[PDB]
């Protein structure tokens, strides 16, 4: 059967206003022999990235002559879900590890880096929707941690049409019921749309609805990353946007 | 595990000044406007041992999307269902460097994005494909193949998957076995649906972009439409990115483009 | 029940003689992006060949210090046959495209380019038995088109045994139910064999009949191929060898 | 087919002498004893989405192990038994020199180092672990991964595993389907095991290498213990050799420190 | 994908002239004419645990082949026959350019010419290996291993092959399960067969070419034979070509070489 | 608790005597013998019992990937690998995860006794196969290696000797079956440089008191003592055939 996503009051399965973030918690440098290290959560969806510094490449006619080659991986470990997910890489996997790689070459400055190869190690330790742009973050964190000059920091949410409501960063129920999720990422110092996908249905209306719903919650978020950045520890309890 | 392109061309600083001072006059190489799309050619039941088959030209594009059916127990997970399994290939012959064998990163980039403005859209009505329930449902196999690359591939495969799927016949069902050479009608589609692909290339938007185009974009954006102009899919794309305005804009143009490209479509398919 | 492939008065189920071709229709430089190309039909075989002319090795130890390495790839797509064929490579197409890349060594002028290596790629749109000898021809005249030099054309037919009879270039039903089928593909003006293969059964004097006729069918097509050449295009509406 | 590693850190002639100059002195660069554990934090229910978890830092190293139960018809070969499947990754995050994409030679050992121990001593018992005899039996996934290479993985993963275990939670079973939050009891445990690792590296024998100490060591042997100290698995590992005499110490010692690590494990786990 | 072999022996100009000399004087390198045979021995039942298996050696190859009987269903195409599965191992093993990782094109194009000769032959029946009809038959795993390459491995293969099957051992069926040692009879064998290869040197045609024979030839071409010598197979091989009249001898050779060929097989198996 | 009795066969049977007829301190017959390979720069074919292995070596050559190579070392190649037909049913021919540790553990032992420096840039392959699985396979396996690295003119510290020793019904035996490997309450390969007294593997899977395994571990020696003079016998001669016989 189908749950209620917007009970009578207004708010959403798990009491959320349609305007609400969940939970967001991060710190950085958790990991000793990573080169930069984050773990970052939001509700239930837990990332760690792990980031391997600028360096050369072993197989040599695969690097690149003035650029950096970024090596992205998305990976959800198999008790990340309700039931066991396979570790070997899923093609729904795949395309989220090309859509982040994507995402972070538009902030990373591998110009400066000729040569080298920088890896960035993603790991989903619970699945709730919107694992991938907690891993992005998680990333972005991770190589900031590491001391890679980027043009900005990274900073997501999902945003989607529940009951016919715009709601603000998706449940696994929100994603699995509504009629579309749509994860948004930026470079909110910049206005600069780095991920950006669309699954389900919108008029374009709701469309830029959510878009600037999307932005909103981005800021906030994005002034946690700042503060993380310094104190190397952050929690959020859960508020409205 | 996902890494920079290292094959892809890397196209002068020089080259990509020519095509700009041109799209500042409001032109591009090839003579169209900044909204303008390629000519297009579709050619159905093209692959005749496919159940339904189509071969599209979109510019210098080709792409060849064909349909197998076939009789198969239902996902546990989804009782009440036939099964849509799109599979786009991206074989080299398409590009002067490609990779072979069963597809990588952007052919399963590729197929999930045609997969899911087809399931999302309800565009192919899953529903209505069960023979048996929870017994028996009809299993849809799409294979595009990219046959030449010539730029914005994913809008030529979902116009090439689009036409493969009403080009489709549906055959008499022997009540344990298939009988192939008596049709009994064509697959449920509710409407077809169109990707528009626009991309950003310095402060310009560009529909449709070419093989140049594509090689010195900043990012491209693609939008999935129904006939009645509901958004139905979206996929950001490239290592650059793009501002607010200028996602607004790009869909604003995608969308009034949409239209005459499912005039079109609809002429080649027959209304 | 066994089917009848020899009728009442000798024509074949197609309703052809022991002793005629089937349709063919060939076109040259078909695809933009390719160094070379042509697609070749006969009778519902269809093949699709493109060639990327003389370049060198990405792996740089796997090329050769005098020769080129040629690159084939024989692949069926999966709606070229009644029920859908798996697009992940069978036995069977592994050893056609060594059988195939070996045929066009021997046609090949690879000693021209060294370092470098000539792919060849192949695709069955409509498999109709003999799907490997219409592939190599495609990719004879591909390679043509891509301006490598060669000793000569290749040019072939499947020829076989059906109730007791031989007969001249084989259906998909006379390659099931026949004793015999052999693929034989020439350099016609050298009169050398390129690829030679029989699965069935056979006596050395029905070996030899057969042999014969094979020729006589091989430079039937060999003319269109030459006229494929000139012209760009060619069709050729069935008849006796 | 298995090869010497490239890959690895040659750690110079200079470094080795500088730590078995310290060992000649009874102690290590971190400081503790020839025979001393590195210090042990132990986090259950990590992973809130397993059935049971356990991240655990010995030392620089973290492992987190985390099972997830199924209901299988059991192996045709093993009919009154239900399943256990470890599995062990390495995941590049772990350390410099790491190997992306599913296991390789390294990992796998562990797994099955692991797997063995608790098998061949009973620990978990599988044969608790039908439901329908012969019908359907409970599958134990566990799945182990290594986010930081500290040296010694082995010992911490034995540790993550059995705190996994202890920490896995059975749930309702309605007769045909599971139901997720009706908890029924624990994993049929009949008691932890631990598994010591004892480094030669030139003539001393060290307790819990660490990373540098690895790198050095000549080989490492891997004694696994039950509560009562019966020996219930042996691993010898490394590029290098070990005396008799030295192989009997190594146990000597591996044992009479296992009982330290024994009764630190279970004011973790609570007993 | 296939691609020209570069660990390929580029055996020198020189090298090739004094072997093509002698070859004028109707001779070569070990002694034998233009037409022998090497030297063969084959040893039956050397696999102890194997259903049937044979030793062979020809000149300096040796091969190893063993069968393995198994009960399945038969294949819902083929639904009155037992099945028959040919796998063949280039064990790295044969030679100093031989990777290993199950089958390459080359491994592969052995089992499938050595199938094609057996299973076209009708030299086992398969319609002889039907237990209850549609339900289940036997199938037969031919699994042939190359232990050194000493040159034409392809003849050896059939041979050992040929050797394996008839020394296969069938038992007892206890109807449901197996009965490995109430031995019940031999496999529905109606005849040995033979793979006899033809080497194209510059302008002389050679029986069993060996190592250094086969580096320097334009290319082989092999024929299988019946006891009365109907043609079962033939297979055109290496990077070079043959004129119309070399095909023709060629095969009279080989056939004329069959005949003592098969004398000489069954002698080795016992009439 | 009425005439029940146990399904798990016993294995120290009348007189001393095991399910094969052997006392407990008695090895199986060994079958040696070198040189057996045409093509193989070194080869072996090691019998103990019924567990049959055939090693290849190819000889110290540059490497093929240029960056995997050692620039001080050669790398070794190592594979363990069991035939189909090796067992008593169909053993899958692609590597099994028992395959890939034995393959590594196997790779260890031999690394420490070839001298690997003398052979910068150079990759060392050793191929090996199980013709019949009988316990035991993975020490079968390294010795018909190492033989064959002998033959090679491969140049080690010492030869490699091992014996799997274990504990049967309660009672330490010495060479498992195949039998004794299943049931029995532990397996122990143990692998030497007999000479130099170096333990090059060694591996326990089962259970035992640090008694009992140190019992073992003495029987062990004098089983592997044996064998390597028979490895020594096989290095002259070529050729070498053991009825079995008591330590
Ligand atoms: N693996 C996994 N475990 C647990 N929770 C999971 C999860 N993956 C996601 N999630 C939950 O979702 C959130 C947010 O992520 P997302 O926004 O992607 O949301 C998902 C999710 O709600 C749901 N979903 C899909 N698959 C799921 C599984 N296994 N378990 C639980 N939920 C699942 O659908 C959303 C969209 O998924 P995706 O972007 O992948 O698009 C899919 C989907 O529309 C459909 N598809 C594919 N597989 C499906 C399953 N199992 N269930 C339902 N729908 C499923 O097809 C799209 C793409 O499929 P693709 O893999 O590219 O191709 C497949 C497919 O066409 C077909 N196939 C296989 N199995 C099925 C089933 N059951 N039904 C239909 N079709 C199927 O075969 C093709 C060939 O692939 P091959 O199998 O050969 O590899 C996360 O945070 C988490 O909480
Ligand atoms: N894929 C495909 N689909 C549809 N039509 C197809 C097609 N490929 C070709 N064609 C049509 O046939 C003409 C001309 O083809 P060709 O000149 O090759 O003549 C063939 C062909 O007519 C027929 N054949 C082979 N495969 C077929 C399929 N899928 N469908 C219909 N006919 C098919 O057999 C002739 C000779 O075949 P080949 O020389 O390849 O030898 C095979 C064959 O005799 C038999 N085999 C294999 N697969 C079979 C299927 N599906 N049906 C019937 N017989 C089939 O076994 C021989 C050896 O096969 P190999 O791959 O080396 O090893 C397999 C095999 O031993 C065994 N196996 C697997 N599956 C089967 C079945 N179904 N039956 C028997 N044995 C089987 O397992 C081994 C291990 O590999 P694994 O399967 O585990 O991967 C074209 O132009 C086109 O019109
Ligand atoms: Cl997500
Ligand atoms: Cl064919
Ligand atoms: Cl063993």
């Amino acid at each position: 059967e189908r749950p209620k996503l917007i009970l009578d009051d207004g708010k959403r399965t798990d009491g959320r206003k349609p305007d609400e973030l969940r939970s967001i918690k991060i710190e950085l440098g958790v990991l000793k022999n990573a080169d930069g290290s984050a773990i970052f959560e939001m509700g239930n969806t837990k990332a760690i990235a792990a980031v391997y510094g600028p360096k050369e490449m072993h197989p040599r006619h695969l690097s690149l002559p003035d650029r950096a080659v970024l090596r992205v991986r998305y990976h959800m470990t198999p008790f990340s879900t309700d039931e066991r997910k396979n570790p070997a890489p899923s093609r729904r996997e795949i395309e989220l590890s090309k859509v982040i790689r994507e995402a972070l070459e538009s902030a990373v400055l591998v110009e400066l880096f000729p040569r080298t190869a920088i890896d960035v190690f993603t790991e989903i330790l619970q699945a709730d929707a919107g694992s991938r742009l907690v891993s992005l973050m998680a990333a972005s964190l991770a190589l900031a941690d590491a001391g890679i000059p980027m043009r900005d920091l990274i900073a997501g949410v999902a945003v989607g049409k529940a009951d016919g409501v715009i709601i603000l960063d998706l449940n696994e129920t929100e994603d699995m019921w509504g009629e579309a999720d749509m994860p948004i990422a930026m470079m909110p110092s910049l206005n600069q749309v780095t991920l950006f996908q669309l699954n389900g249905s919108m008029t374009p209306d709701e469309f830029r609805q959510a878009f600037d719903l999307a932005v909103k919650g981005i800021n906030i978020i994005y002034n946690l990353e700042r503060e993380a950045l310094k104190s190397k520890y952050v929690e959020f309890k859960e508020e409205g946007v | 595990m996902s890494s920079t392109p290292s094959n892809q061309n890397i196209i002068p600083i020089i080259k990509k000044e020519s095509i700009v001072s041109l799209f500042e006059k409001g032109i591009r190489q090839d003579g169209r406007k900044l909204t303008d799309y390629r000519p297009l050619s579709i050619t159905l039941d093209y692959a005749k041992k496919a159940d339904g088959s189509a071969l599209v030209k979109l510019g210098t594009t080709m792409v060849l999307a064909g349909t197998k059916l076939e009789i198969d127990k239902p996902y546990e997970d989804t009782p009440n269902q036939g099964n849509l399994i799109v599979n786009v290939e991206l074989l080299p012959l398409a590009y002067e460097t490609f990779e072979p064998g069963p597809p990588d990163e952007n052919a399963i980039e590729l197929a999930r994005v045609v997969d899911r403005s087809l399931r999302d859209s309800k565009a192919l009505d899953l529903t209505k494909l069960v023979i048996e329930p929870g017994k028996s449902v009809w299993t849809v196999w799409l294979d595009v193949y990219v046959l030449d690359y010539g730029g914005n591939v994913l809008d030529a495969c979902t116009l090439a998957s689009v036409a493969a799927l009403y080009n489709t016949k549906v055959y008499k069902v022997e009540q344990i076995s298939v009988n192939k050479n008596e049709v009994v009608g064509k697959l449920p589609l509710n409407y077809p649906v169109v990707t528009i692909s626009v991309a950003k290339v310095d402060k310009y938007l560009v529909v449709d972009p070419d093989l140049d185009e594509e090689s010195i974009m900043d990012a491209k954006i693609s939008f999935s439409y129904t006939p009645d102009l509901k958004i139905v899919g979206i996929q950001k794309s490239g290592k650059g990115s793009m501002s607010l305005q200028d996602i607004d804009q790009a869909e604003n143009t995608a969308r009034s483009t949409a239209v005459k490209l499912l005039e079109e479509l609809k002429k080649h398919l027959g209304i």
